RNA sequence: AGGACCGAACCGACUAAUGUUGAAAAAUUAGCGGAUGACUUGUGGCUGGGGGUGAAAGGCCAAUCAAACCGGGAGAUAGCU
RNA sequence: GCUCGCCGGAAGACCAAGGGUUCCUGUCCAACGUUAAUCGGGGCAGGGUGAGUCGACCCCUAAGGCGAGGCCGAAAGGCG
RNA sequence: ACACAGGUGGUCAGGUAGAGAAUACCAAGGCGCUUGAGAGAACUCGGGUGAAGGAACUAGGCAAAAUGGUGCCGUAACUUC
RNA sequence: AAUUCCUUGUCGGGUAAGUUCCGACCUGCACGAAUGGCGUAAUGAUGGCCAGGCUGUCUCCACCCGAGACUCAGUGAAAU
RNA sequence: GCUCAACGGAUAAAAGGUACUCCGGGGAUAACAGGCUGAUACCGCCCAAGAGUUCAUAUCGACGGCGGUGUUUGGCACCUCGAUGUCGGCUCAUCACAUCCUGGGGCUGAAGUAGGUCCCAAGGGUAUGGCUGUUCGCCAUUUAAAGUGGUACGCGAGCUGGGUUUAGAACGUCGUGAGACAGUUCGGUCCCUAUCUGCCGUGGGCGCUGGAGAACUGAGGGGGGCUGCUCCUAGUACGAGAGGACCGGAGUGGACGCAUCACUGGUGUUCGGGUUGUCAUGCCAAUGGCACUGCCCGGUAGCUAAAUGCGGAAGAGAUAAGUGCUGAAAGCAUCUAAGCACGAAACUUGCCCCGAGAUGAGUUCUCCCUGACCCUUUAAGGGUCCUGAAGGAACGUUGAAGACGACGACGUUGAUAGGCCGGGUGUGUAAGCGCAGCGAUGCGUUGAGCUAACCGGUACUAAUGAACCGUGAGGCUUAACCU
């Protein structure tokens, strides 16, 4: 039983759980929209929609979050500089979910996460 | 009880070893000697008449 | 809560150091006991000269458990030895006078008066 | 851990009697593009809730 | 100096869980012993079945050994199913 | 292409042994591949291995193997 | 008998820590092992932690737990010294 | 006694309690001197017994971490 | 001319071992288990020699006699040998009553206390260790008691493999020997993915005669039932004292079960800190990856017990054994025969849970539907054009609900999640900046910084217009009313 908790274990050890969401939380950012699976936007849910609290306002010591399960200072660098000011005044909800057909291979569900203002 | 001889189901299956014992003393008398529990327990009848008549024996 | 094997320090001046618990005593199929309770025990460690001898089987009370007992505001006492008063067999009374270290106010009966007056310290 | 006895094929329509598939109710038609699609879906084009939401 | 010492490779296989239509017609995982010698391993060479070989257990001799395999006597023989 | 993860006295490089086109391109996806496969050690069709000095061959010889004659043995043969 | 958790000889020996060809993390270099994607029940397979107790368990402290390096001090019986 | 049936022989030790073990006892059912006898340091993945340490062995089990099981796709056996 | 004597005579002439083993067959034939049998066994009964001072019959019972049980050992060789896995343990059991504790009695060689034996009673309860393959037993210390048996002497397609029961090896012993020992000692592979039945859960279908939404009733079924100890009564009754009650009452335990996370804890690999070696981020400073989560130190929610609340009843009926009351048969007597009372944890209830597929499909309460026509084998008829209600499912967000299903909440009106703000919470005073110190490091900002699941808010995102499904007044038969 899992009363009251949150979490999915994706299949995956907490490690790799970790480092998955480095790159897909890294990628994200630069193109504004991708293709991923639903319950790896269902369970980005719990990540990615926090993953833009990470993005939310500079300072210098802010820089540090998102290098830490990031491994990455170019994306840093394009989140307080550009997308704090954009989403300046949204007070949550900085995404849009558009289950988009499954996956060829194996009959996976996809889905489109995206920016609300991706325009 | 049974015996613990070798020969299994022959011997531990069956209730080959007797064991009388006394009331008003309690002295114990086994036997297990042949297959049979009746050349046991008449022959442990027979050790325990042994222990009797030197109860008074030993005593006096 | 006190099982079987468990090996007890001691806390009158009778004369053991070492003592086990073979039998919680009290109550049908009691299978634990804390303080206020009375165990059957050997002694595993003794003075070269005391009131008693190593391997006396003799009962006594539980003053002091690590485990903890609680009190109606929600305080749990706990200790950081488990030691125990000795008692005879027939009279059930402490065989010991000098209390070592302090106790708590369970242990305080009609049958345990004796102790608590002679304990150095009362929670 | 093994049959004793062969099964009836009668059986083996029973056990497949739960076993049978299920179609969709509806398709979510458009209301721009005008073509139907899976409800709470986007479309085939990238329309969804009338608006393009993805440019292909 | 050592059929010395701890301990890699190497070599062995003592315990335990696995696994038992297996990853595998004997293996893995954890440990374990030996690990300068009665060591280990290449390339060859030799010994042939009532024979071989054996720090010996009836061991081993092409996944088979109290008498190897293949062919033949031979449609052995079966008071038995 | 971008990160990420693993190996690294190897899960790297290199040969013998052994394999005997798997190698390089083009093409193809029926079968083969424990799924798809647009891919492949798959099919199909083309290519691709250059030596006085490296290896073999070759000159030696060991364990050994054979053996003129020779010896022995019904015969076959045994030993040398 | 498999694109098989096996077996197979020789040559090659980068950095830091390290006695080390141990181990760790790495370089050069090479791969992510041919079904995936979910859900997060029992249940086994592996794992980690555990109050108080500490062998009572059990055929049996089996396994687990624990011990572990380098200096220095110190070290019994007995000895075939 | 790796040998003793009786036999859990008896006594001592050890334990709260010991059909085990360690000392004796000799009544050796049925030891015994190169199919050697007795003793023996060192040795042993050798047999038994006892202690300290140690701990989910246990009391008395709880909780998480993964690998399956279960759901959906693709494929797809088996003994009987 | 033959103890050819195994004497209708296999040859003039012939012993063993095989646990290294093998074939052919057998339930025609052994060992376990079933079967019949009940000798033996066990458990009762009849007689009463006697013991018990006297007194058979409180307690016992010689000599004998009669049964019951299938339960000991056996007998038999009917099932099974083209396989029916056995000792002990562990895990789970369930049944019997010939009752171990508790309950109710009778008698006593029963003052009380304490027993003795007998009867009723199977609801519930009914130890831990040492020894040993163990069983059994002994012992230690418990307990209210440590019941006895049936169950393939229950239970290996559940586990264990110590014992027995392979091959290795040895002693004692026997045999010249190969070898063997109901003689020991050391070592020695426990397979099976569940079709059915059965069981535990959880669904789908259709039915219950218009449809839908609910509430129930409760046929029936299940669970549950144990007990110590202290105190009062009371040192009272009793007894010479010692000793020490009935009944009734109170309190606290044990064991068990249910519920639970406020507490007390554990866990908390997603919260945080410390720290080792290394690698990278140009480089410092900072971080981060990997090293069992690298090694620790802690901790939220959740889950949890060792944490804390309940639970066993009281009561009613009918009784068992037993005690009676009136009372004839039987001028008395007499619990019975007519009548009649009392009488136990057994019974039925009372306690909880399940429950109308209770086909015997029940009940009450609420909502929905008042369109047109053809056909012929003219009717519970078929078809066609309008109509699509109540509601339902589907879909999405979801849950302290869950394998899946099902269940529950919510879908813009909206707080369903996620995000966001507030709050708490927990690691434990961040970073950068200063300052001191040769430096490591310390001090200033500083419960600062951070903060998983949580508490309060916020529509910020994601919960779509539709469509689908289900329709259009509901058979016959009498009956009773109303007209
Ligand atoms: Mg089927
Ligand atoms: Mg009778």
């Amino acid at each position: 039983m899992r009363h009251r908790k949150s979490g999915r274990q994706l299949n995956r050890n907490s490690s790799h759980r970790q480092a998955m969401f480095r790159n897909m939380a890294g990628s994200l950012v630069r193109h504004e929209i991708i293709k991923t699976t639903l319950p790896k936007a269902k369970e980005l849910r719990r990540v990615v929609e926090p993953l833009i609290t990470l993005a939310k306002t500079d300072s210098v010591a802010n820089r540090r979050l998102a290098f830490a399960r990031t491994r990455d200072n170019e994306i840093v660098a394009k989140l307080f500089n550009e997308l704090g000011p954009r989403f300046a005044s949204r007070a949550g909800g900085y995404t849009r979910i558009l289950k988009c057909g499954f996956r060829a291979g194996d009959n996976a569900p996809m889905a489109y996460i995206e920016l609300v203002d991706r325009s | 009880y049974r015996t613990s001889g070798a020969g299994g189901q022959h011997v531990n299956r069956t209730e080959s070893a007797v064991r009388i014992t006394h009331i008003p003393t309690g002295i114990v008398t086994q036997c297990q000697n042949d297959r049979s529990q009746h050349k046991n327990k008449d022959q442990a009848m027979k050790q325990m008449k042994a222990k009797l008549y030197e109860l008074e024996m030993q005593k006096k | 809560m006190i099982q079987e094997q468990t090996m007890l320090n001691v806390a009158d001046n009778s004369g053991a150091r070492r003592v086990m618990c073979i039998k919680v005593l009290g109550g049908s199929h009691r299978r634990y006991a804390g303080v206020g309770d009375i165990i059957k025990i050997t002694i595993k460690e003794a003075i070269p000269r005391g009131k008693v001898k190593k391997g006396d089987v003799l009962k006594a009370v539980v003053v002091r458990t690590k485990k903890g007992v609680r009190r109606p505001d929600g305080s749990v006492i706990r200790f950081d030895g488990n030691a125990c008063v000795l008692l005879n067999n027939n009279s059930e009374q402490p065989i010991g006078t000098r209390i070592f270290g302090p106790v708590t106010r369970e242990l305080r009966s009609e049958k345990f008066m004796k102790i608590i007056s002679l304990a150095p310290e009362v929670l | 851990a093994v049959q004793q006895n062969k099964p009836t094929r009668s059986k083996r329509g029973m056990r497949r009697s739960h076993d049978a598939l299920t179609a969709v109710t509806s398709l979510s038609v458009d209301k721009t593009s005008g073509e139907k699609h899976l409800r709470h879906h986007i479309t085939a084009d990238g329309y969804y809730r009338g608006r393009k939401v993805i440019a292909k």
